[PDB]
């Protein structure tokens, strides 16, 4: 921030950053007719939304006003962006402007007193942002004179006329170094160190802790051939320091990082064993020459801003000192952020199992080189690209469509082709190959491309979207600036990346992939819409324009477009962990995805199988598990996380926190600096109760047992299913065994699960009396469906397929005292009589639980355990590094709400907050963030995030069920109680037709039940969920007065679709921040209106609805809440044919 | 709770150890994010490939603006010259200060 | 900043395709027609609205981002109209222009578009299908193999010539020899255009000495037929290759030939000329 | 109403529309109408501005009904239309009143006689000239211009203003 006085006397302080919506409409309303004359007829929305940088700075009173917008080619027309860089240089031969080191503003205004400051203070602000802007260019019909305000930092330079007419413009130059130097660069000496002793004592005490005071004098003097120390010096004084060594202990590079690209680390050798003759992740490449690379191993800098560009000035120097060496090695310890010197080098790729306690970072003597240039596809770079191609996987394709280009004009089915090439001192090194996008609308209804569009603006015509790009990667630092250069020669605002699902088809990578080099690093990825189920049969022509309703091979969508083009989006090099997924975790992985703000290069995440979601099943599969219906293959191909997510295979066997590492058994061991506990609560073994039928106890007894831990072998034909890879497994040995054919099986537990494990089995196809199924009495007696009418419909369908249904049982001893694998014959104890049962093969769905394993490793941690994992109400355990979440955990007994737990809630909600808590932790463009108040840790936030379970059912039913979180209840125990709600409900379940909901006496919905023989719309029907009976169409009525006939068809009409449309939420935000509003003097908001009369403080003898509804119909609100809504379906009416405004007329 | 920052420096490249942590490639068997994969060398050309340009002229002439200081600083002054006498001995005991820093501060001082 | 575009260019744009019909699009186009209703219920521009006038004010039809709809266009029937021109001077990021001819000659030499359906809606509008494009304004036109077999397209611009180069067949004037040219050859490179290009034009010259009225296509209205057109543009004006190239790249911004093929059109540019007069090292080729 | 200019004159039940009414459409068409859950549900007829009778009978808020009757009350068929044609070729106030009451020259579809007045043609909404390819309106203002195929209809088919022979 920098101090400013009036000539007034006033004095502000003022910061810069980069600009966000909001402060659009405030500097507009700075905009005059002077600047008019300067660049009239622009209107801001268009320009920015082309914009290469908007620039804002404001006051710590956040009065806005100073802005400037850039572009990478000049207003006016004075030239193309198809070129300018000749007529540019017929001005003055001697501007070295180009792509490279050029730009042009377009636009400026502040209030006229602030206004002179501020402008200095955006030109150095951007020129310290982009070191290779060594210009800014400014241009003028020459009728004016810049005057005073830019006279301070611009010049007058050649003219050049109109390109059409016999009207000139007068160009106008500044320069960086007036506004901000370069360094000096000089080989250290003694009295430069005392200048920079105190910059490291401000970084760090620990090296002169080590070596005493005089350590950076002492390594001034020791310099010699192998190790050269280097300043950079300012207002005659230092304040840089860098070190070099020439030595690097190549054996532990060769073993540690895959140098396929990077054989030159060596020199040449003409033994080449470049290759081997999963091994291939085994071989090392056995290089034989010389090192060739060097070292940099000591940095500070600081004016701070001065080290931004200055540090990439040292690299020059630096490569001067060692006419033998080309490469610059620096290893980063990990948590360390990418300071800018940094930023610059690749980040080198450790193998398949190094571990190392540092990432490691490339750069080379090229770097230094600037006649880095494009150019578009002709002959000679056959050639060039030849030679560059040769290790490229699809090299021949890429070279085949470069040959095409150079003969076609066109790609083989006729459309956009575009084909590119990096130029470098008369050599090529870069190559990239784009195609122009028409299915922008499928992406549109697909992702929020929109974060990052103002789309209207943009047209059609202006999409780029890539499919091979390729490259020199010391180039690829530049390259952020390749792509504004494609983005510019293109024609193209926007390039867009898919990512295929990795499992692709069950062999074929199908040609939708494409062969993705570098770029992916330089995108962003789009948050994953979710499309309305569309009655197209009720529609006709009102659908969703057939793309759009299109379905296609499901994929993730990456983008660039040119504002982005220069944000550094600073990486995160810290080793986050998470572990387990079930039920939830994958909820924490999307928001670490999905915020383009930062980059996470080190997140890791540990599984059972790693990713959710591997097989193409088919269905059936997926009816042997009872689903939350919150993922689908679909989803996790849209959040392609392995796209960044760095997976292992296999759950984890210890924690270690001292080590702060993690133990995959035998020995294989990963570090984290923040790990994050997900496992989900999964199913344990069903212990037998030991106590036989055969011994005719007292059923207490056995209960007492039967809490206890089964610890003998496990049946080979005993089965437990937490996962789809389980379900597969199982199924496939089934297939490959009789009893499908012929057996008798017990399913067993009174969970849901079982239900869908019995219908799963039958559509196998297994004889009803061949299935048996026993559901011991719970310990509070609330059934897994809480609905006795779908219950009794189920069980009747059981008793038509003659399914063996057994209550009260408990599981008496498979096999009895005889040797138990596999299991024949089990035993079941109850209330007055013995069982025997045959069963060829038994399922478990008894209870979950925590893993005992991991249970184990968890108190082996000393982490709290209190037979469920201790965290505070933010996550924290008993370690401060170290947090938890999911079913698995469990509060302080003072929060006196042992029974209130994670388990209650949607995984989602869960996932996002502990992902919003964590990332506070991450982010710096948050401010950091305290340790909570202890006034929190008084309580459980109540959330509200609806939890989901849906099933299919024996006889082929849908089932789907929602709930606000809770303690159980009996339904009838609620029902009876008149202190709860209105219940609105259309059904008979045994003929397949059936809704439930309950309604509460707050008139808001919070229940759904459901069951079905029709593939209902869950996705919509969420959105029914904590609806008001009003927004569902005055529903309450529609239930009393004959009026609906039926739920699910009704549903069906097109007002409720806005109601499922997710921009409508946010939108009711909106409305409701309306209503916040105070629109007149005189008046309370409709809100405190609200309250008055619904707290008393008002009393009447009409009913509040009343009072407030004619109050509100006669207030102008309603028009604002109604304007709003229009503007809102004008937005959405792209993806919505069903909403009136004008626009429709 | 959790830190960022350091003395920012690099170390394993030494060449006096592969020793302290024995094995490095001790990890579980990776699966590895895309991204990297996509910098790894089957999406890569490798360094041999790309050209060697000519010069470190070329270089230097693409260096295109005047240093801080090297100008105005100039004047006919001698510069070591400037230094004071002082007695303190060429080979100072390590923790000292060595010679050349007392000079430094002494005529800082004096100016 | 109001400006005047000839009907020619109005069958151009609103059946302009690229893929799509951009008029699936609304910032692609706007046009309001400030006058009678009951003028508009006898029919409008295939995507007119009809404009609201109340106290001879005009009630602003923001059905459309205004702000920067590309393309924005006005018509009466001749050419109070241009008022409203000058009203939208401050709107459109591009300028604005007039439609000269608001309707008479426009749809006089293309009734189709008049039509009493107000909206098309999304999925009407994304299921349009194109009419033929004209290259030699009112005398030759431009089509790809669907149209150019659709019987409304071809009858209602009462035509019956076809001039192609392509392997592929079509429904009429099978062996017309007078009234068809056909040549067949893939758009490969190799394919020696050059002489073809004399009889050709030739026979394009002949129908428009007789006023046969003529399509081109070649297949997709890619390649083969746009190279066609630089010659004929080129031969018919002794015009230089750039100004046939700098017309071609409006008439369908999709068409483009091949390097050979220019090639081949820079030979008929020097033995026309004598010499070269355009260079081809621009990428705007 | 206002946000595309409907209107209605009924019944209102928790502020959406429950109505035996009449009703106009932004079309500036009229309507009488029955509604439920505010939504047309009701046989009704649609008055067009140009005042002819559509009918619309209402089935869960969608239409299906056929009947038409124009602004003079001719009674039509969309289907077959048996009208001034093979059984006879008269229109509806020559098939109603058989020879128009007196044998005014509106034994024809407009008169008293006159010539068609610029050129152009009789084709009853407006007078067009194939020599112009221009349509006009009975105010001599203008009307939707026509190229070859509507010109060559025209040409063939209707009544030109050519001098009266």
């Amino acid at each position: 921030m920098s101090i400013l006085t009036s000539p007034r006397g006033k004095v502000e302080v003022v910061h810069c950053r980069r600009t966000e919506s909001q402060d659009i409409f405030c500097i507009k309303n700075l905009v005059r007719k002077f600047t008019q004359k300067l660049f009239g007829r622009l209107n801001i929305i268009y320009l920015l939304e082309k914009a290469n940088l908007a620039v804002t700075v404001c006051n710590d009173k956040e009065e806005i006003m100073a802005h400037s917008i850039f572009l990478d080619y000049p207003n006016w027309n004075v030239a193309k962006q198809d070129n300018w860089i000749p007529l540019f240089r017929e001005l003055d031969k001697e501007i070295p402007c180009t792509p490279l080191n050029t730009l042009f503003m377009h636009f400026f205004v502040a209030v006229d007193e602030y206004a002179t400051g501020c402008l200095k203070e955006i030109i150095r602000t951007v020129f310290k942002a982009v070191p290779e802007l060594y210009f800014i260019f400014l241009i003028v019909p020459t009728y004016l004179s810049l005057g005073s305000t830019l006279i301070t930092v611009f010049d007058q330079v050649g003219n050049i006329p109109c390109l059409n007419y016999n009207e000139d413009f007068a160009v106008h130059i500044c320069h960086r170094h007036n506004h901000y130097p370069q360094l000096h660069i000089r080989k250290a000496r003694v009295e430069d160190h005392d200048d920079l002793m105190p910059i490291f004592m401000h970084y760090d005490n620990t090296l002169k802790e080590i070596y005493g005071e005089y350590f950076l004098a002492e390594l001034i003097e020791a310099q010699d051939k192998d190790h050269h120390a280097v300043v950079c010096e300012v207002e005659g004084k230092a304040v840089g320091f860098m070190s070099v060594c020439t030595s690097v202990n190549l054996p532990l590079l060769h073993e540690c990082f895959d140098l396929g690209p990077f054989h030159g680390f060596c020199t040449p050798h003409p033994d080449d064993i470049l290759k081997p003759s999963v091994e291939s992740s085994h071989f090392r490449p056995l290089y034989l020459g010389d090192p060739i690379a060097f070292c940099i191993q000591l940095f500070c800098i600081d004016v701070l801003i001065s080290n931004v560009s200055l540090s990439l000035d040292f690299m020059s120097f630096v490569f001067s000192l060692f006419p033998g060496k080309n490469f610059c090695l620096i290893s980063v310890p990990h948590l360390t952020p990418e300071f800018v010197l940094i930023q610059n080098f690749v980040k080198v790729v450790p193998f398949n199992n190094c571990t190392l306690d540092h990432d490691l970072y490339v750069f080379h003597r090229a770097g230094l080189l600037r006649s880095i240039t494009i150019r578009l596809a002709k002959f000679l770079d056959t050639a060039g690209v030849e030679k560059l191609v040769s290790t490229l996987l699809l090299s021949t394709k890429i070279l085949d469509d470069l040959a095409q280009y150079n003969e076609a004009g066109r790609d083989p089915d006729g459309t956009a082709l575009q084909v590119f090439v990096a130029e470098v001192a008369d050599q090529i090194v870069g190559i990239a190959v784009i195609r122009k996008e028409m299915d922008i609308e499928y992406i549109r209804s697909h992702y929020n491309i929109e974060d990052f569009i103002y789309f209207s603006h943009h047209q059609q015509e202006e999409h780029g979207r890539l499919n091979h790009f390729a490259l020199n990667p010391i180039f690829r630092h530049y390259t952020k600036f390749f792509l504004k250069e494609i983005l510019r020669l293109g024609y193209k605002s926007c390039l867009y990346y898919p990512v295929y699902p990795q499992t692709r088809e069950g062999k074929l990578q199908s040609s939708y992939s494409h062969s993705l080099t570098s770029a992916l690093h330089y995108l962003v990825p789009v948050r994953p819409r979710r499309q309305i189920v569309y009655p197209l049969e009720k529609l006709g022509i009102n659908a969703p324009s057939k793309e759009v309703s299109k379905d296609q091979v499901s994929f993730a969508l990456n983008h660039t477009n040119r504002k982005l083009t220069l944000e550094p989006k600073v990486t995160v090099n810290a080793r986050i962990v998470v572990v387990g997924a079930s039920s939830v975790g994958i909820s924490f992985l999307e928001t670490l995805v999905f915020c383009s703000h930062l980059k996470f290069n080190n997140l890791t995440l540990i599984s059972t199988h790693g990713l959710p979601g591997k097989r193409l099943l088919h269905n059936e599969q997926r009816k042997f598990l009872a689903s939350d219906h919150c993922f689908n293959d679909k989803d996790y191909a849209l959040m392609s996380l392995c796209s960044w997510v760095n997976v292992v295979v296999g759950r984890m066997t210890a924690i270690d926190r001292a080590a702060k590492q993690v133990v995959v058994s035998k020995s294989e061991i990963v570090f984290y600096d923040h790990l994050i506990l997900c496992t989900g609560l999964q199913y344990q073994v069903p212990c037998p109760t030991g106590a036989d039928t055969e011994q005719h106890l007292t059923n207490r007894e056995v209960l007492e047992l039967s809490k206890q831990r089964y610890t003998g072998t496990v049946p080979s034909n005993l089965f437990i299913l937490n996962d789809e890879e389980d379900c597969v497994r199982m199924l496939c040995w089934l297939r490959n065994s009789s009893i499908l054919t012929e057996g008798k099986v017990i399913v067993y537990g009174n969970t849901l699960d079982a239900y869908t494990t019995v219908e799963t089995l039958l559509n196998i196809g297994m004889k009803g009396s061949g299935i048996y199924f026993v559901h011991p009495p719970t310990e509070s007696n609330i059934t897994c469906i809480n609905n006795n009418d779908v219950e009794s419909a189920v069980e009747d369908a059981l008793s038509a397929a003659g399914v063996t249904v057994f209550h009260d049982a408990l599981l008496a001893q498979w096999n009895h005292g005889q040797h138990p694998d596999p299991i024949y014959n089990a035993c079941f104890t109850t209330s007055t009589k013995p069982i025997r049962l045959e069963c060829s093969a038994f399922f478990s769905f008894y209870k979950k639980n925590v893993d005992y394993e991991t249970f184990k490793a968890f108190n082996d941690a000393c982490l709290v355990y209190d037979g469920r994992l201790v965290i505070d109400t933010t996550f924290h355990t008993n370690d401060i590094a170290i947090r938890a979440a999911g079913s698995l955990t469990k509060f302080s007994n003072r929060y006196y709400s042992n029974e209130w737990t994670h388990s209650n809630f949607s995984s989602k909600e869960i996932g996002f907050q502990l992902a919003a808590a964590m990332l506070s932790l991450f982010d710096p463009t948050l401010e950091p963030v305290t340790e909570p108040p202890a006034d929190l840790d008084r309580l459980i936030p109540m959330y509200k995030g609806a939890k989901i379970q849906g099933g299919i059912l024996p006889g082929s039913y849908h089932y789907l069920h929602i709930s606000k979180p809770a303690i159980p209840t009996p339904l009838n125990l609620q029902r009876s109680q008149p202190d709860f709600g209105s219940d609105v409900v259309t059904g008979n379940a045994k003929k397949g037709t059936y809704f439930r909901l309950y309604i509460n006496n707050y008139k808001l919905v919070e229940a759904i039940t459901c069951f079905s023989k029709e593939p209902f719309p869950s996705s919509n029907y969420i959105r029914l969920f904590g609806q008001h009976e009003q927004v569902l169409n005055n529903l309450c009525t529609r239930f009393d007065d004959k009026l609906i006939p039926d739920l699910y068809s009704y549903f069906t009409e097109p007002w409720c679709m806005a109601l499922f449309h997710d921009r409508f939420i946010d939108l009711k935000k909106e409305l409701r921040q309306i209503l916040i509003s105070k629109q007149e003097e005189d008046k309370p908001t409709m809100e405190e209106i609200a309250y008055r009369l619904e707290e008393e403080e008002i009393n009447l003898n009409e009913k509040p609805q009343k009072y407030l509804q004619r109050v509100f119909e006669d207030s102008i609100y309603k028009s604002l809440l109604e304007k709003s809504i229009l503007d809102y379906l004008h937005y959405n009416q792209y993806h919505l044919p069903m909403y009136a405004w004008p626009g429709i007329i | 709770p959790l830190m960022k920052q350091r003395g920012f420096y690099s170390d394993i490249l030494s060449p006096g150890t592969l020793d302290k942590l024995g094995n490095v490639c001790c990890g579980p068997y990776m699966s590895q994010n895309l991204i990297r994969q996509a910098d790894l060398d089957k999406f890569t050309p490798k360094v041999d490939s790309f050209v060697i340009p000519e010069d470190f002229q070329e270089r230097v002439e693409q260096q295109i603006i005047g240093a801080t200081t090297r100008l105005l600083t100039q004047t006919d002054f001698p510069l070591q010259s400037y230094e004071p006498k002082v007695q303190v001995p060429f080979q100072v005991l390590p923790g000292q200060c060595p010679r050349k820093i007392e000079i430094e501060r002494r005529k800082q001082q004096y100016l | 900043d109001l400006l005047f575009c000839e009907p020619t260019e109005l069958y151009n744009i609103l059946n302009q395709v690229s893929k799509l019909s951009r008029l699936a699009e609304p910032n692609y186009l706007c046009l309001l027609d400030v006058r009678s209703k009951r003028q508009y219920d006898e029919s409008h521009v295939i995507t007119a609205l009809r404009v609201k006038k109340r106290d001879h004010q005009y009630l602003i039809p923001e059905s459309v981002d205004l702000e920067c709809v590309r393309y924005c266009i006005v018509y009466d029937s001749n050419t109070p109209a241009v008022e409203f021109g000058q009203i939208l001077i401050h709107f459109t990021r591009q300028p604005v222009y007039v439609l000269r001819g608001g309707y008479e000659c426009f749809s006089g030499m293309y009734h189709f578009f008049r039509t009493q359906k107000i909206i098309w809606m999304p999925q009407e509008l994304d299921a349009f299908q194109p009419y033929p494009v004209e290259i030699l304004p009112g005398r030759v036109y431009l089509g790809k193999i669907s149209q150019a077999c659709n019987a409304k397209m071809h009858k209602d611009l009462k035509i019956k010539a076809h001039v192609n180069i392509s392997m592929e067949t079509t429904p009429y004037f099978i062996g017309n020899a007078d009234k068809l040219l056909h040549i067949k050859l893939e758009d490969s490179p190799d394919t020696l255009l050059f002489d073809y290009f004399r009889h050709i034009c030739h026979f394009i010259e002949l129908h428009l000495r007789l006023h046969s009225v003529v399509l081109v296509f070649s297949t997709r209205g890619i390649s083969r037929s746009v190279a066609a057109v630089v010659a004929l543009l080129m031969h018919y004006n002794e015009e230089t290759l750039k100004r046939s190239w700098a017309q071609v790249k409006k008439c369908k911004t999709n068409m483009r030939p091949n390097r050979a093929f220019v090639a081949q059109l820079l030979e008929w540019e020097k033995v026309l000329h004598g010499e070269y007069l355009t260079d081809i090292s621009e990428p705007i080729y | 109403m206002q946000y595309t200019g409907s209107q209605y004159f009924g019944e209102y039940i928790n502020g959406r529309m429950e109505g035996s009414a009449e009703y106009i459409l932004p079309t500036d068409t009229r309507y009488i109408g029955e509604m439920k859950d505010g939504m047309f549900h009701g046989e009704g007829t649609l008055f067009f501005p140009s005042g002819s009778r559509f009918d619309a009978i209402w089935k869960k808020g969608l239409v299906v009904k056929g009947k038409y009757t124009f602004n003079d009350g001719l009674q039509y068929e969309d289907k077959h239309w048996h009208y001034c044609d093979s059984y006879d070729r008269r229109f509806y106030t020559e098939i109603c009143y058989g020879l128009k009451p007196s044998g005014i020259s509106q034994l024809t579809n407009m008169d008293p006689p006159r010539r068609i007045p610029l050129g152009y043609y009789d084709c009853g909404d407006g007078f067009y000239n194939p020599t112009t390819r221009v349509i006009k309106d009975y105010r001599n203002r203008f009307l939707r211009n026509a190229d070859d195929d509507e010109h060559e209809w025209i040409v063939r088919t209707c009544r030109k203003g050519w001098l009266p022979m």
